[PDB]
């Protein structure tokens, strides 16, 4: 049904929570190469280590 | 490193050597009107490219409605408040996440980098 | 070898391997107009040019009024650890003698080689 599909009121608050804290993590990670902050790995483009990190956040 | 074009048949002006003062000629090969080099170099080949945009951009870009403005960020030569700021755009895309700016500020038209 | 172990023999042997061509370590060219190496239409290069010119050699024919001038990037130079020494050498051995390099010291900021 769908009382199988629904959750308590606590866990929405924890997945709110996180979500909040990752797309502020994005903003941190954005601003800090719009300096030229960022130092690129080995075999790596600024675009391609800029991109890999926020895939991983 | 620019070009010459004759005076008489306007056409392009070659450079030629002359084995008697040991001085640059440029000559014409339609007619044969001649003159002497002030630069005395001929080819130059830039293959760094780190041409600055700065040169590159123009003033009116501040008229787009489609680009994010700031408050930060104030005009030096003009002392206005309110900027906008936007990528590279362009090739030499390696290392390419600055963010130029240009004053919003009508007939200003100043533009800076940081 | 333990060249598997350490990174650094790792990165040397690397960059043995990797193919390496002119353009990669070059920052810009330019042929100006010498008929005489010690006129100098660039300002600064007399210096070095000179020294080598209160050593004299290799004046057999003539001396070619036409120059080229070779300006290097350090940057990708050391990255493969390279110097205009080899590469002065095999520029030479290995297109013939028709062509001839005096160069700066690494010492001097901007690696140029005259040619
Ligand atoms: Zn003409
Ligand atoms: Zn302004």
């Amino acid at each position: 049904g769908i009382g199988d599909s629904i959750a308590d009121s606590k866990t929405y608050q924890d997945i709110q929570n996180t979500i909040k804290k990752a797309k502020q993590d994005v903003i941190e990670v954005i601003e800090k190469a719009h300096n030229n902050e960022l130092e690129p790995t080995p075999g790596n483009t600024l675009r391609q280590t800029f991109e890999n990190q926020v895939n991983r956040i | 490193v620019g070009i010459r074009f004759c005076q008489e048949c306007n056409n392009m002006l070659y450079p030629k050597e002359d084995k008697e003062n040991r001085i640059l000629l440029y000559a014409c090969r339609n007619c044969d009107y001649q003159q002497e080099a002030d630069n005395s170099c001929i080819y130059v080949n830039k293959i760094t490219h780190e041409v600055d945009e700065l040169t590159q951009i123009i003033a009116d870009v501040s008229q787009d409605p489609t680009l994010p403005r700031t408050e930060d960020h104030p005009c030096q030569k003009c002392g206005h408040k309110e900027a906008v700021f936007f990528q590279s755009h362009s090739a030499r895309a390696e290392d390419a996440m600055r963010l130029y700016y240009v004053c919003t500020a009508p007939h200003c038209g100043h533009r800076w980098t940081e | 070898g333990q060249s598997a172990r350490d990174a650094e023999r790792a990165k040397d042997i690397l960059c043995r391997l990797e193919h390496t061509t002119l353009r990669k370590v070059t920052a810009n060219t330019a042929i100006y107009y010498d008929p005489n190496p010690q006129s100098t239409v660039v300002a600064e290069d007399q210096e070095w040019v000179n020294v080598y010119y209160e050593m004299p050699d290799f004046d057999v024919a003539r001396i070619s009024p036409w120059l080229l001038r070779v300006e290097l990037d350090r940057k990708h130079m050391t990255d493969r650890k390279l110097t205009m020494e080899q590469i002065a050498e095999k520029i030479n051995a290995g297109f013939g003698d028709d062509l001839n390099c005096i160069f700066n010291d690494d010492n001097a900021e901007k690696l140029v080689l005259r040619i």
